[PDB]
């Protein structure tokens, strides 16, 4: 089955340098694309680094530019990340996540587990007011996700993910471009937007539907994500 | 070019895909084997090694053959034999010992047919010591009344040789014969340079020097 | 203007136009886009790149004498132009000399030209063709420049004796004896079964291609060799240099004649142009 | 040295 | 091949009991579909250039 | 059986004694006072190379935006036909193919040809590229058209003279269609899905049914083997093309036929026709190089869809009746408008 695992996680002495390996398995990785998003152990998601198929284009982050090196090793099925110079504000939870990109594809489908690192202007910007939702269960409840720039791009598509972080897991898709759902998640999610302002309406919660959600914009590089908003039972 | 730049990277990579495809398989060489029912075709395909089309494949001095047994396809032949262009060589095979008139019809259809006007067709025969023997025991005018000659071996050979060769009328395309015993293992020298010859040929129409 | 060389300069070189320019429109326009991209195309296309691009710089010696000197352009034109020139007309000449040799080697080495030959190749060849035609231009762009002389100044120029000796040998011995030898090798081999029937076709062409090659090139190089011979201020020099401006309209006569005599051979290109047209 | 003049071609 | 004849028979006779309709009335109902969809169809009446999902 | 032969020939002369006695008119006797379309003239918007063989086959998706093309180099490829962009490239065990399909879902895509087995092909699958669903193999003979039911039902025309309807879920043949004598070369599948027509070699063009599996009608008009076949988009009447340089029009209900689509200037044969939304324009391919488009009401020549520089051997037209395609034998797929 697809399943992606991380290694090379501990603490580091500050202004060392240290590599970091994504291992992949169960699926064709020579034909897919690896991105890195960094999660602080108090804040949400962070993007971090990107390599496309073939090895054609690697994007990086404003502030994360010219520290690290994003490489793959086709044949040995593995997502590499060198990177250099640990200074206090680079701990976080990194994952592994993996995306095609053609038409009709999901990108950012599946989600790896996660490694543990500790060291002791023109962006869009995405923000969501509420942080905090208390519902208990049996009743609708939505998620705004708002925007400094329109997202809907010329040809009609626009780029606006939902996902969903349980708590002791890894974040899950649920609606991809806004509007189309993803696969296996249960029909009782929907997508909403138009333009700056997206909202993800949930009918019939349950139990296990809680956790903080996180909403991302993939118009232009770099994919800056929101602050979080989170569900909790009562 | 939001997101579609992957995209148009991902096509230009399976176009370049396509392309070293392409390339890697317009080396091989295209030879069809047609011919009548049980007239030496398994034993011929069996001889150079290795439901409905019986490919069969393999390389001789730097060169890559393929053959097409396509006679075991119970149908309208005029409905699925357009597909079967730009092959070399045809090479056809015939049963001397049983008999003739269907092979003879078969050939003529096939040699004058519209999209094979231009490729050359190789005649091979089998079974030459049965065939003397029955000429030992029987004569050669069984199945051939119009023929007048003597019944030696080589003299009636010749005649069946000239029947088949008497059925062209395109002056592009030439008619290799050939002799074979079912014990013969140098056939595949004779298809080498019937092959070559033909190359030569097709490369020379192509540059307009011929 | 009383002379009778410039007079049949200019009938030579305006009847080089006239058949030059629609012929080789056609024929670029036709393998470049109605016709497919096979192997022998890209010799096609490039041969009449350079053909075309001798007939486009034509009008500029057509100028030249028709004022006989006093080049009213800067340096800049007098710099390029002479130089441009040559670069067409030599690639012109190694195109036809890799041709002669892709139909001799096609024949010569059937199962490798099978294996080994591809679209890659003749663009790799024709490449290197036009590198090698760049640098035997890169000497004329470094040796020219305009001489005071009256109002009137005529642009123009040790060294002269090297040039002349090695555009001399390079334009003229390899390639025709490279094209001869071909020719006569394909009507050898062109003789021996099956072929019986050909061998009158394949000579005729093979023979009135070098000859109208060897033809259209040999009183230029005769000439530039004499100017070297001939010490100037003398009126046979003169008499040399009015002549080679004939040298030169047989010179782009033979660009001009090229695309008759290798395009049209190609029975399926004047076919399909005969559809188009 | 001296003076030589062709019409391009050279 | 008697049976081959038998079935063959049988086939005639199944066929032969379909209720047919005269033929004016499928020309007038054909006539009438193609009339029907003139609107909504973008080869026989060209598309505007904006509308065009080609240009 | 003679008494058997002779119920068999008074049977004949019923059935025709029957069609004949409600043939009142013909169609071009009842259209007489419409408009012709005129001029119908097409460009090529798009221009789509990738093939390097003879394309035989491409048929439009359910979304009218992505088209599978089949050629013998072994490539079955899905194309975006808004941006001329290649998604799939799908390499296949026999490279002798003579037909294509694409499931309404989407998720399925089907080629066969002289290799006898219809395979089934998994385009949405979790693990990446594509994989093989299915090798479907019950046939003695080419398979020449596939048509996709839903995602498990799937109609498979054969050249062993017969037609049969297999379900994808286990492999095996629920129905089979006998009673043609010539080889079967074409097949299409009606918009309700409850029943079609297959078109053989002896000139004779058969009704089907795929639930009660019983033949339901036969055509006997054409002079030479049928080569191509399509309904009309009503459900109710289908065009049937031959190698007799003609392509003629039936009804069901009238169960006679309608008109003749024949010009004295053509003399190639039929390879491909296709209807509009509408039904009044039939785009017919012809082995002359070109594609005549065919009024279906008027019988005349409304325009030539020429532009191509081999025979053209399958014609489709979008759902939404946006832009129509060609593939010939050139490698060339071009998408008009």
């Amino acid at each position: 089955d697809v399943q992606l695992v991380e290694s090379g996680g501990g603490l580091v002495q500050p202004g060392g340098s240290r590599k970091l390996s994504c291992s992949a398995s169960g699926f064709a990785f020579s034909s897919f694309g690896m991105h890195w998003v960094r999660q602080a152990p108090e804040k949400g998601l962070e993007w971090v680094a990107y390599i496309s198929s073939g090895s054609g284009t690697i994007y990086y982050a404003d502030t994360v530019k010219g520290r690290f090196t994003i490489s793959r090793d086709d044949p040995k099925n593995t997502l590499f990340l060198q990177m250099t110079s640990l200074r206090s504000e680079d701990t976080a939870m990194y994952y592994c996540v993996r995306s095609i990109y053609y038409y009709g594809s999901s990108p950012f489908d599946f989600w790896g587990q996660g490694t543990t690192l500790t060291v002791s202007g023109s962006d869009i910007v995405m923000t969501q007011a509420t942080s905090s939702v208390p519902v208990t269960p049996g009743e609708s409840v939505s998620i705004s996700c708002r925007s400094s720039k329109s997202l809907l791009h010329s040809n009609g598509n626009t780029y606006l993910y939902w996902f969903l972080q349980r708590p002791g897991q890894s974040p899950q898709l649920l609606i991809y471009r806004m509007s189309n759902l993803a696969s296996g998640v249960p029909d009782r999610f929907s997508g909403s937007g138009s333009g700056t302002a997206f909202t993800l309406t949930i009918s019939r919660l349950e139990a296990e539907d809680v956790g903080v959600y996180y909403c991302m914009q993939h118009l232009e590089y770099p994919l800056t994500f929101g602050a979080g908003t989170k569900l909790e039972l009562k | 070019s939001a997101e579609e730049r992957a995209a148009l990277e991902r096509s230009k990579a399976i176009e370049k895909n396509l392309k070293e495809d392409g390339i890697s398989a317009a080396k091989d060489v295209k030879l069809l084997l047609l011919g009548a029912d049980n007239s030496g075709k398994s034993t011929i395909v069996k001889q150079m090694k290795i439901t409905g089309i019986v490919e069969t494949h393999f390389t001789f001095k730097n060169l890559h053959f393929r053959l097409f047994d396509v006679g075991g396809q119970r149908s309208e032949r005029k409905k699925w034999i357009h597909c079967f262009e730009d092959v070399t060589a045809i090479i056809f095979c015939v049963d001397l010992s049983d008999y003739m008139h269907e092979s003879l019809m078969l050939f003529d259809s096939i040699c004058n047919n519209k999209f094979f006007i231009d490729t050359s067709i190789i005649l091979f025969l089998n079974k030459k010591d049965l065939f003397g023997e029955k000429i030992k025991k029987s004569p050669l005018t069984i199945c051939f009344p119009e023929y007048t000659g003597p019944n030696t071996y080589e003299d009636a050979a010749a005649y069946i040789q000239a029947q088949f060769e008497s059925k062209n009328r395109s002056p592009n395309k030439e008619i290799y014969c050939h002799m074979t015993c079912a014990t013969d293992t140098n056939n595949a020298q004779v298809i080498f340079d019937a092959v070559t010859d033909i190359i030569i040929a097709n490369n020379l129409r192509g540059c307009g020097l011929y | 203007w009383n002379e009778p060389p410039v007079i049949l300069s200019m009938v030579i070189l305006s009847l080089t136009f006239l058949l030059g320019l629609p012929g080789n429109g056609l024929v670029l326009w036709v393998a470049g886009l109605k016709m497919q991209r096979t192997v022998n195309t890209i010799w096609f296309l490039h041969l009449t790149l350079a053909d075309l691009l001798c007939c486009l710089s034509l009008p500029f010696s057509l100028a030249h004498l028709a004022l006989q000197g006093q080049w009213p352009y800067g340096r800049f034109l007098c710099k390029l132009i002479p130089s441009i020139i040559v670069l067409n007309m030599f690639a012109s000449v190694f195109l036809l000399t890799a041709i002669s040799l892709d139909r001799c080697l096609v024949v010569f080495k059937p199962i490798w030209c099978q294996n080994h030959r591809n679209v890659g190749m003749a663009c790799s060849i024709c490449g290197c063709i036009w590198v090698v035609a760049f640098v035997m231009c890169i000497p004329v762009f470094v040796y020219r420049e305009i001489f005071t002389t009256d109002n009137h100044n005529r642009c123009g120029y040790t060294p002269l004796v090297a040039i002349t000796i090695t555009r001399l040998v390079v334009g003229f011995l390899l390639p025709s004896v490279i094209m001869i030898a071909c020719y006569s090798f394909i009507v050898f081999r062109m003789q021996r079964g099956r072929f019986a029937k050909s061998q009158s076709k394949t000579f005729r062409v093979a023979v009135v291609v070098v000859a109208v090659f060897l033809v259209c090139w040999t009183p230029y190089h005769i000439f530039g060799v004499l100017s070297l011979l001939t010490d100037p201020e003398t009126p046979l020099g003169k008499t040399l240099m009015s002549w080679d401006h004939v040298c030169i309209a047989l010179a782009s006569a033979n660009s001009c004649f090229n695309p008759f005599l290798y395009a049209l051979l190609g029975k399926d290109f004047r076919k399909k142009a005969r559809q188009s047209i | 040295y001296s003076f030589k003049d062709m019409p391009l071609x050279r | 091949s008697i049976a081959q004849a038998r079935k063959l028979v049988e086939q005639l006779k199944m066929e032969a009991n379909i209720d047919r309709i005269k033929v004016s009335k499928a020309a007038a109902d054909l006539m009438a579909y193609c009339e029907a969809h003139a609107k909504e169809d973008p080869l026989l009446t060209p598309v505007p250039a904006s509308e065009n999902p080609f240009r | 059986l003679d008494q058997l032969r002779q119920e068999a020939e008074q049977l004949k002369n019923q059935i025709r004694d029957a069609r004949k006695a409600c043939a009142d008119a013909t169609l071009s006797q009842i259209t007489n006072n419409i408009d012709p379309v005129g001029r119908i003239q097409m460009r090529t918007r798009r221009t789509l190379r990738g093939h390097l063989a003879k394309i035989y086959a491409m048929h439009w998706g359910t979304d009218s935006r992505l088209l599978v093309s089949a050629s013998q180099d072994g490539k079955l490829i899905i194309w975006d036909s808004y941006t001329t962009n290649k998604v799939h490239a799908i390499p296949l065990r026999s490279s002798w193919v003579m037909t294509c399909a694409y499931a309404p879902s989407g998720n399925y895509v089907a080629c066969g040809g002289l290799d006898n087995i219809c395979s089934i092909y998994n385009l949405k699958t979790r693990e990446g590229n594509v994989r093989v669903s299915r090798e479907l193999a019950g046939h003695t003979g080419y398979l020449s058209c596939c048509r996709f039911l839903d995602d498990n039902q799937i109609v498979t025309s054969s050249g062993d003279t017969t037609c049969a309807l297999w379900d994808i879920e286990t492999g095996q043949q629920t129905t089979t269609f006998t009673g043609h004598t010539g080889d079967v070369m074409s097949l299409s599948l009606a918009p309700d899905t409850r029943l079609f027509v297959s078109g053989a070699c002896d000139a004779s063009a058969k009704l089907w049914d795929v639930r009660e599996g019983m033949c339901r009608q036969t055509f006997t008009g054409h002079e030479s083997d049928i080569n191509a076949i399509c309904f009309f988009p009503n459900g109710n009447a289908f065009a049937t093309g031959s190698d007799d340089a003609t392509c003629r029009l039936f009804d069901l209900r009238a169960d006679q036929e309608l008109m003749t689509y024949s010009h004295d200037n053509i003399i190639c044969g039929i390879t491909s026709v296709s209807f509009s939304k509408s039904g009044r324009l039939l785009l017919a391919g012809y082995d002359d190089f070109n594609c005549n488009v065919w009024d279906a009401l008027k019988a005349d020549r409304a325009g030539v869809l020429a532009g191509h520089d081999n025979r053209v051997s399958c014609l489709g037209v979008t759902d939404d009746g946006m832009a129509v395609a060609t593939g010939s034998w050139d490698s060339f797929l071009k998408i008009w408008n």
